[PDB]
């Protein structure tokens, strides 16, 4: 092992991303979540149940990102600085996961939280998604790991992220929304960086191997997409919001593809997002 | 005409390639510089802030504080990511105010077909 | 993979240490290192060379901690919360290593820095220390990894940490000293938690195995100690300071032992630290 | 007599063992509370800040703000780690200022042999100068 030297950067992007991610450090304690309690009370039982089921699902997936996802990328690092950035990314996945417990602690009743956790264990789409992603992380193909990671958090998570953005547009749970925006800001950069490194890795494989991987990426995408539509149906069952969530998924799927250097797949008509949701993002 | 910058990640480059309109790239290599001879719109990504804090890349600053180049600027399009919130497309905003030119459009990453279509239409109508 | 729940803590220490470590987050950019330039300029060439050799040595070892050390503990975690804490620890080792480059960039000449890295590469005691520690991290005994980790950073690092504390006692390199105190504050908690977990792990094994680990630990301590006296001799050879460095080493060795649940071994005579160095800590 | 607190990590417990003097432990379980009958010195580790944000463990706060126990407090010894800088042994400073008793000693982790000898001598002499 050789001493890392941050004054001998091989790829400028490593330093750029190191600096962006570390200077954006946050903890859920920094968000005044207790100011959401009155808003939480005004939500219907069905909305409350939805919120807890959404966040227990995200907890599983952020735990996967912390324990297996980010570490699985470390042996495939091109530079020592990338390895260091991946250490940050992994730790921030633990922060993301922890933050959902922060929401539960502040706003929710233990028994209901535990029921939402139980519902998540039993939900077939959620578990299939975790299984598919984990399978690629445990595989022997470094490039497929990067594809899976970008798909999970620049695309799949947005079935969950839709909800706090919706509440934000209605002026409800604005603090939980601010918390989620911090996570989304991290994940935008994670997806960018991992997708960037994906494209760097691809430069060193044959043209034929690239076309093969392109086909795989769109296959995996559509498999995960089909699964996420079902997850969305079951999550948003007692609301009229499913179609809107699905449009938001297509919009995010397109960005995840762009992170990897591929052109958007879903046409404007499938990816037309409620302007108030977009405004909630920015 | 169009002037643009794209970092080593090439998102803005891919937008330009798919736009299909003639355009000149501000060199990635900071020591190289370019000049333009006719009026242009500038397309720039936002980068607040991986160690510089500024949303405008250094290469674009060096391009803009050449008097000849600055005088021919007429409008700015910004790329970035909505997930940056209030900072989405911030580079266009900074340039818009500092130079006193309109901030014309906002798009994400390499741009959708809608973005390509919108910019194509916007650019033609602007110069007329 | 199970979804982590921070409202179902199995061991309160996991949450206490998570809170302490994350609430203590820092980056070298937060310390005004550039304000040490006048002080640096007043140092003798001997002192400057020594400083650079100290930090290149620490850089190597913090890199080892990030890339191999902390991750090597992850599969042996007793709780999911410990896994998450270990992710923070790994990231902060990256921050520790990075911060030495921050020092070099701010204060030093590139040629001199590169010569110090070369000196470290060719320094036998340093390389032997690095070899011994990573041998244990690559072994199949989880308990010996924890011993080695505690000995490295609650003990061996102090041959290096002595120097900024000394400079601090004289009113020189005070900002660098401030930065080192942030590292030291982290390592105090790292050593405490890893040593705590070591003792928790030992509750599960036979007396015979516990006595074997005790004998191994004290023999490892003495092996590493004797090696460190040689390192100290070579590092501080152009100064009159070796004896004070060594006393500070014995003082910290006692703390490392106590983190593991063992009584201090070094008598008062050997661990009598100059009050000004102790004052530099507190 | 001596009263002490030690968390589940038991560094302060290990100190009390080696000290060799009779002592009572403030229960680890926050719901359990204890009463003392005689004058005592309190020995407590510093914990700013993980499970409370504050320097003094909740159990010790609970023990002290029972004025029966507080009235019998005669001095405080704090443990911790020098590497915490200005916060080293903070619990002792906080308890001393709040309760109006002297901060008698400050040690690290399970204590050195010197700490044991110093505290043995210190305590014996303290009760000699006590009513
Ligand atoms: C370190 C860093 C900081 C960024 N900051 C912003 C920002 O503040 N606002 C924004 O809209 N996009 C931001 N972005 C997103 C980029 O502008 C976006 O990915 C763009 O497509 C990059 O274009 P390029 O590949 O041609 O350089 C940031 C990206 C990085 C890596
Ligand atoms: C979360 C946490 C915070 C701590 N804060 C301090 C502190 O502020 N000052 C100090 O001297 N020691 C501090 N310590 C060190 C402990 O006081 C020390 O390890 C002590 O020996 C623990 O005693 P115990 O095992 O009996 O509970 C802290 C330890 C932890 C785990
Ligand atoms: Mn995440
Ligand atoms: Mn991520
Ligand atoms: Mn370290
Ligand atoms: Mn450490």
């Amino acid at each position: 092992i050789s001493a890392i030297n941050w004054n001998k950067i091989s790829d400028d992007k490593d330093l750029e991303v190191w600096n962006r991610l570390t200077s954006n450090f946050w903890l859920p304690e920094k968000v005044p979540l207790s100011n959401d309690i009155p808003a939480w009370q005004t939500l219907t039982v069905v909305e409350q149940q939805l919120t807890m089921r959404v966040f227990t699902g995200l907890t599983l997936l952020d735990t996967l990102q912390n324990v297996i996802g980010a570490p699985s990328l470390m042996p495939d690092a091109l530079t020592p600085h990338e390895e260091a950035v991946l250490s940050n990314i992994s730790f921030m996945e633990a922060v993301h996961a922890r933050s959902y417990s922060s929401i539960f602690s502040t706003l929710c009743q233990t028994k209901d939280v535990d029921a939402a956790y139980a519902w998540s264990e039993e939900n077939a789409p959620l578990q299939r998604k975790a299984q598919i992603i984990q399978q690629h992380y445990r595989g022997d193909d470094p490039l497929k790991k990067k594809i899976a990671s970008v798909f999970l958090e620049s695309f799949l998570f947005y079935s969950g992220f839709w909800l706090p953005m919706y509440f934000s547009s209605r002026g409800k749970l604005t603090n939980t929304a601010d918390l989620i925006r911090l996570i989304i800001r991290d994940e935008a950069v994670h997806g960018y960086y991992i997708g960037y490194k994906y494209q760097k890795n691809m430069e060193k494989i044959s043209l034929g191997q690239r076309e093969e991987l392109k086909s795989f990426a769109f296959d995996l995408l559509l498999e995960l997409y089909d699964n996420e539509l079902q997850y969305t149906d079951e999550l948003y069952a007692e609301t009229p919001w499913a179609d809107d969530v699905k449009a938001f998924l297509c919009y995010n799927a397109n960005k995840a593809l762009m992170n990897l250097g591929y052109e958007p797949l879903f046409p404007a008509e499938m990816a037309e997002v409620n302007p108030a949701i977009l405004a909630a993002l920015s | 005409q169009l002037v643009y910058f794209s970092s080593s990640s090439e998102n803005t480059q891919r937008f330009i390639e798919r736009l299909g309109l003639p355009a000149v790239r501000i060199p990635l290599n900071e020591r190289e510089r370019i000049q333009v001879d006719e009026p242009y719109i500038l397309i720039v990504p936002s980068y607040g802030g991986g160690g510089t804090a500024g949303a405008v890349p250094r290469q674009v600053i060096r391009f803009l504080n050449d008097e000849h180049n600055r005088a021919l600027l007429r409008g700015v399009i910004a790329s970035g990511n909505r997930n940056f919130g209030e900072a989405y497309g911030r580079a266009g905003d900074v340039i818009a105010r500092k130079c006193g030119v309109p901030w014309l459009y906002r798009f994400e990453l390499m741009g959708t077909q809608s973005d390509i279509e919108n910019v194509r239409k916007g650019v033609t109508e602007f110069w007329q």
